[PDB]
């Protein structure tokens, strides 16, 4: 029941909900982008040198 | 919000059950607005006359004030005030109200917005302004520090500037966090630094001239070792104690009450007017822009 | 309620990206090959007699990272050692795993070498390696820009009445004619430098990442993501690793 | 690890109305009657 | 909201400066939800055999407890219990939930 | 008024054999316009 209307005496204060969320975590992954993928069928693979 | 830094070396067995992960919530920011005002008062007599190089004393004085308010705005948004306000921990106000300061009146203090420095990764405060003698914290996920106190160890104590190498250190911090800053706003008094990249103790991209009739001595574009191309911009209303690394899209001006016409009472040969507008400032992420303070050398 | 719609799909996307972030970090971390099997390929007798019976009490597995698959020359526990130089190639006289000597840049700062880097390109040239890339953490990219013109003296990098500033080096030419290409990696460790070639490394995929809803048994609404992959390296001496050590 | 107790951006479900029980009957005034005047003081006789 | 108290002595002067007076803000009342749960664990072993004394045991039991939850809801609403929660004074400044 | 967050629904759970479990859950609350709009009268004494 404020006599002098101000912002600090209002029982309302309907908050302003932004329509976005900020994120900066990058996912460049330069190595994984240049390696190449080869499908296998065993948990262990071997090669000779 | 930001992803988790639990990357580590997660290794799981083949025949186990899904164990509960590590979930972290978001983080809410909040900034208050500030009230700008410019008053006008001119006696009816002076407003009735016809000046020798203009019209009425009212509109002319109003236009002069309508421009000063914009200058005051540009200087405040770029200031380092600490968002002076009386409220505290009352933004998620859903379970109850705040009657602590409800039995008050215009005696309330003056509200202030969170300027460029306060919205960034500030390390501390100085009562009402951000403290430049403290190095800001680091992001939880990344390890970037967008608030770095220049060392200036390269340059002597005679000239102050901020540094020549500390400019490249911020680009590293921004890239480390993932920011897309591409602008470097600077005070005109410090432009001699970005142009005067010399005095590096005989090294580091010093200088040369091919005896030409053109002398420029200016640096507008910059590229860092990582590839981030930056463009230097000068702002007359910027302070001379810090440099800003930011992006236009990562900032917005929150306007609540726009400037409008306000005719007030007279009380006798006063013809009083007033200008007023409430505006705030926003920042998508404190770690999306850099602030390079200035300090002496060795 | 208002404002806060859902946190299920949002969290799935977050996890969908985190799993990839870990992969780029694990392959370049330098962990050690972990497994419960050993020398079970030439006995021509059976897979393993002594490991059978344990259903899920087994220990986790680890993939040979960039360092393990190279001529590391010793381990410091669960991760490759960053101090002992790799073993010299028996055929040639090459050593692809070295340690920065830190001649200049006194011990006041860690100071990754910034010099004698052409030695590694020599070790590679001596080993027939076709390395053409130098993956490095951005925390040490300035050392390559200073390689342009610092030389602790008068080399006089020039302006030529220009306003554009570059001070960036991304390509190098070895004295032996080997032209390399510098690349920045945010997930690389701040104490290593990888000289290699892309074609010499393959990604062995066994279980591609896929979402699978699990049982509820209440209001849990449990979800998970899982992927099984490995790393391959044609020849250890086909790539090099240069650590950083002050003193 | 997500649970309802950890949410932050909770769009509050506030009611779009206000209740007040303050009566406004005023029975007496509804029975006396009104007579307009043009002075600050009135008088009668008995 | 509630109107101000009756000011039975609000007598002013014929002509004077109007004073600000006095006002009153609103009053917020908040409540929290409750979780009502009913489950069933009827097996299927005795459900595969064809018995004469029983037709079904799954759908019938669901309806039994399907009505109990309502018969219990009313008993809870009309109860004299107290609201239990740990999210007090977190509505207007609810920008972030209780970190503790 | 009756404020409901989750309406009634018969949910099915996992099957770790012949268990055949099921679930019925709902989430509701209670709202009152004004505390002084309704009255309560307690009737009790010593014992």
């Amino acid at each position: 029941n404020p006599t002098l209307f101000v912002s600090y005496d209002q029982n309302g204060k309907k908050l302003s909900f932004a329509n976005w969320i900020s994120v900066l975590s990058p996912q460049d992954t330069p190595f994984v982008s240049m390696t190449g993928k080869e499908s296998i069928n065993q948990t262990i693979f071997s090669w000779q040198t | 919000d930001a992803l988790a830094s639990v990357d580590g070396n997660n290794a799981h067995v083949e025949g186990s059950r899904a164990e509960d992960g590590e979930m972290k919530p978001t983080v809410i920011k909040s900034n208050v607005t500030q009230i700008l005002r410019k008053v006008v008062r001119v006696s009816d007599t002076a407003n009735t006359t016809a000046n020798y190089g203009r019209g009425r004393e009212l509109m002319y004085q109003l236009e002069k004030k309508g421009k000063e308010i914009k200058r005051d705005l540009e200087k405040i948004l770029l200031s380092g005030q600490a968002r002076t306000d009386v409220l505290a921990d009352q933004y998620l106000t859903n379970s109850a109200a705040d009657p602590a300061v409800a039995g008050l009146n215009d005696t309330h203090a003056a509200r202030k917005t969170g300027a460029f420095q306060f919205l960034c990764a500030h390390g501390g405060l100085a009562g009402g302004v951000v403290d430049k003698t403290k190095n800001g914290p680091a992001d939880p996920d990344t390890g970037a520090v967008t608030v770095k106190v220049a060392q200036n160890a390269s340059n002597p104590t005679t000239n102050i500037g901020f540094d020549e190498a500390d400019i490249f250190d911020m680009t590293l911090q921004l890239y480390t966090a993932g920011s897309e800053a591409d602008i470097i706003m600077i005070n005109p008094a410090h432009a001699k630094i970005f142009a005067g990249l010399q005095e590096n103790t005989q090294g580091s991209r010093k200088r040369i001239f091919e005896n030409t009739k053109q002398f420029i001595y200016e640096v507008n574009s910059i590229t860092d070792p990582l590839g981030q191309s930056y463009k230097i911009i000068v702002n007359r209303w910027m302070p001379t104690d810090a440099v800003y690394f930011f992006r236009s899209a990562d900032w917005t001006q929150m306007v609540l009450r726009a400037p409008k016409r306000t005719e007030l009472a007279k009380d006798g040969s006063y013809e009083k007017w007033m200008i007023e507008m409430e505006v705030g400032l926003r920042h998508r992420n404190p770690y999306a822009s850099g602030v390079l303070f200035t300090a002496a050398g060795k």
